[PDB]
């Protein structure tokens, strides 16, 4: 219903830093949602693993998590008025090289568990070389 | 019960209900381009409103033309509902729009066409012809919904009076009046009113929303203008004064659904009251089996601003809760900066209301006031959303061609979509208004006469999957009608879908 398109993703050096961006399209006409409605969850997914969590966001930016090992590095941030999600990833490390993905959920709430998601982008090639 | 029901909710849990109400959208300046109004289609919206007491039936053509057009486009039925100008001492077309009156100003009101649009703050127009003769020096004239009052101090002229003006006021051109003294004997359908009314029945509306309607006698006048020609298109009293909800029942037998025009309600009975009046009329609508709608004061700030206030949204919600079929907006559409975000807010406010009232309640209620013997006909309905509720199913599909029998069967309010099966096109049309039904278009003319009734039923069986409510192994309830009766539907099956 709601599309997500991904960009940002590249090589970056050792304590360098990228910033994800997540473009939204659409709506579910069914419920009345748009970008704007629904939370939105940053995944990774790192080499031979699943898809683990990083961060969200609720659905007027009012509350955010973060996993532990990007707090302090990571920041997900959104414009609504311009349908958009904002990773910024700095301190880049090696351990944080990965596939992302943002994922909308048809919620006002984000949570940790990607099945609890409803649509997602393509994902983008993060690695961090030092 | 609700209080169960309550303690049950969880504001983190998606909700899941396939939307049962409806939303009325008012199409104006903002709205009425094609590529507009297919996004109020895709965003909710199921009649488009065309207010007349504003523009020329060359606007109103233009919005009948451009529905239709963005309709076919997305393959849907939406209604057309032609609003009335109404019986209405209106005035305005102010110099430069607008003036602004004191307390101890003197200001002339004159019945002159003279002064019909150079209207100021010394002199403007009264559409009333007889005001010098019915309203005399001393007391008061309610401008603008009981806001602006002048008191009269002289028959200055023939048909110009004299005012002093109470409390200060900005007064926007076209401003209603509404003189304190009845006898005022104003008539149900202005010379205009049925002008507007040929025109509506010409092009081919699907209702009416018939204005400041009183009492029954009038709804009658209504239909009578409507002609043969439009015997068959729905009238929608609008209850706007107390003499409305005094009638509330002669009113609600003679017309087709009633719309509750809270704001014009409020200009004569309080706040705390109006309340009561939607409550009232509402139930008196459900329980008659008649489409009710919530009319003025929806989500009214939506109209500048990008989001609505609490309190305005819990008013959406309640008109839901209280019965609504369904919720209309006007101006919010019609001339605002956001109308697709306001529709879809709209249809999130059902959604989650309807998620939240216990799916059984209405039900139960209504059934248990129905008179034993029931008819037939009413049995049928009856079980159906019984059964419906007893089996687990999916969806009711029932075939009828007038749609009486849908707004029978949403009448106990079941808990699945209701699917209708018509080869009539106008009905596909007409029950937007009519809560949990979705229609689908038999053209007999196109495919066979479907006699055994069975092409009809896939059809609707093949909607209610492809649209998601019922997938293989779910029950579903298909309410016909038998090749030996009169009219009406009197047969009903349970079949399960099959890969």
């Amino acid at each position: 219903q709601v599309q997500l398109q991904e960009s940002g993703g590249g090589l970056v050096q050792s304590g360098g830093s990228l910033k994800l961006s997540c473009a939204a399209s659409g709506s579910n006409f069914s419920s009345g949602r748009t970008f704007s409605t629904d939370a939105i969850g940053w995944f990774r997914q790192a080499p031979g693993k699943e898809r683990e969590f990083v961060g969200g966001i609720s659905w007027n930016g009012g509350i955010t998590d973060y996993v532990d090992s990007v707090k302090g590095r990571f920041t997900i941030s959104r414009d609504n008025a311009k349908n958009t999600v904002y990773l910024q990833m700095n301190s880049l490390q090696p351990e944080d090289t990965a596939v992302y993905y943002c994922a909308g959920r048809d919620s006002w709430y984000f949570s940790k568990v990607p099945d609890e998601y409803r649509y997602w982008g393509q994902g983008t090639q993060v690695t961090v070389s030092s | 019960s609700q209080l169960q029901h309550n303690i049950g909710l969880s504001i983190f849990e998606p909700v899941a209900k396939h939307r049962a109400n409806r939303i009325i959208c008012t199409i104006g300046p903002s709205t009425q381009s094609v590529e507009a109004l297919k996004g109020l289609m895709k965003s909710g919206m199921s009649v488009a409103r065309m207010n007349f007491s504003h523009g020329s039936y060359e606007y109103h053509q233009t919005t009948i033309n451009n529905v239709r057009a963005a309709a076919a486009e997305l393959g849907l039925h939406i209604g057309i509902a032609l609003d009335t100008k109404g019986p209405e001492i209106r005035t305005g077309l102010f110099k430069d729009g607008e003036a602004t009156y004191a307390p101890g100003d003197t200001v002339l009101v004159t019945t002159d066409p003279a002064f019909e649009k150079i209207g100021t703050k010394e002199k403007f127009y009264v559409d009333y012809p007889q005001l010098p003769n019915v309203v005399r020096p001393g007391g008061l004239i309610y401008v603008d919904d009981g806001v602006l009052t002048l008191r009269v101090l002289s028959k200055e002229d023939d048909c110009t009076l004299k005012c002093h003006v109470n409390n200060h006021h900005r007064l926007t051109d076209r401003k209603g009046i509404n003189l304190p003294g009845c006898e005022v004997d104003l008539p149900a359908v202005s010379e205009k009113d049925r002008k507007d009314l040929q025109f509506g029945v010409e092009q081919g509306v699907d209702m009416i929303f018939a204005s400041f309607i009183r009492t029954a006698d009038q709804v009658r006048e209504v239909r009578a203008a409507l002609g043969e020609k439009g015997k068959d298109t729905l009238i929608i009293s609008k209850i706007e004064n107390h003499q409305g909800v005094q009638n509330i029942d002669a009113i609600i037998e003679a017309s087709d659904g009633i719309m509750v025009a809270r704001g014009d309600l409020g200009v004569e009975i309080p706040a705390e009251k109006v309340v009561v009046a939607q409550m009232c009329i509402i139930s008196k609508c459900n329980v008659a089996g008649k489409p009710v709608i919530c009319a003025t004061q929806m989500l009214e700030s939506m109209t500048t601003n990008p989001r609505p206030t609490r309190a305005e949204v819990t008013d959406v919600a309640n008109a839901v809760f209280n019965g609504a079929d369904c919720v209309m907006l006007s101006g919010e559409t019609a001339k605002g900066k956001y109308p697709n975000e306001v529709v879809q807010y709209m249809v999130r406010i059902c959604i989650e209301a309807q998620s939240a009232t216990h799916d059984s309640v209405m039900f139960n209620s209504i059934k248990n006031l129905q008179k034993i013997p029931m008819s037939p006909e009413e049995a049928v309905c009856s079980s159906a959303v019984s059964s419906a509720f007893e089996v687990q199913a999916k969806a009711i599909l029932v075939l009828s061609n007038t749609g009486r029998s849908a707004r029978l069967i949403s009448k106990y309010r079941p808990n699945c979509p209701i699917i209708c099966a018509t080869t009539r096109l106008l009905t596909c049309r007409q029950l937007n208004v009519t809560r949990s039904v979705e229609s689908v278009y038999y053209d007999v003319d196109a495919h066979g006469e479907d006699n055994d009734r069975e092409k009809r039923v896939q059809l609707g069986v093949d909607w209610a999957k492809t649209k998601g409510y019922v997938s293989a192994g779910d029950v579903m309830v298909i309410v016909h009608a038998d090749h030996s009766v009169k009219g009406y539907p009197n047969q009903t099956r349970l079949v399960r879908v099959r890969e």
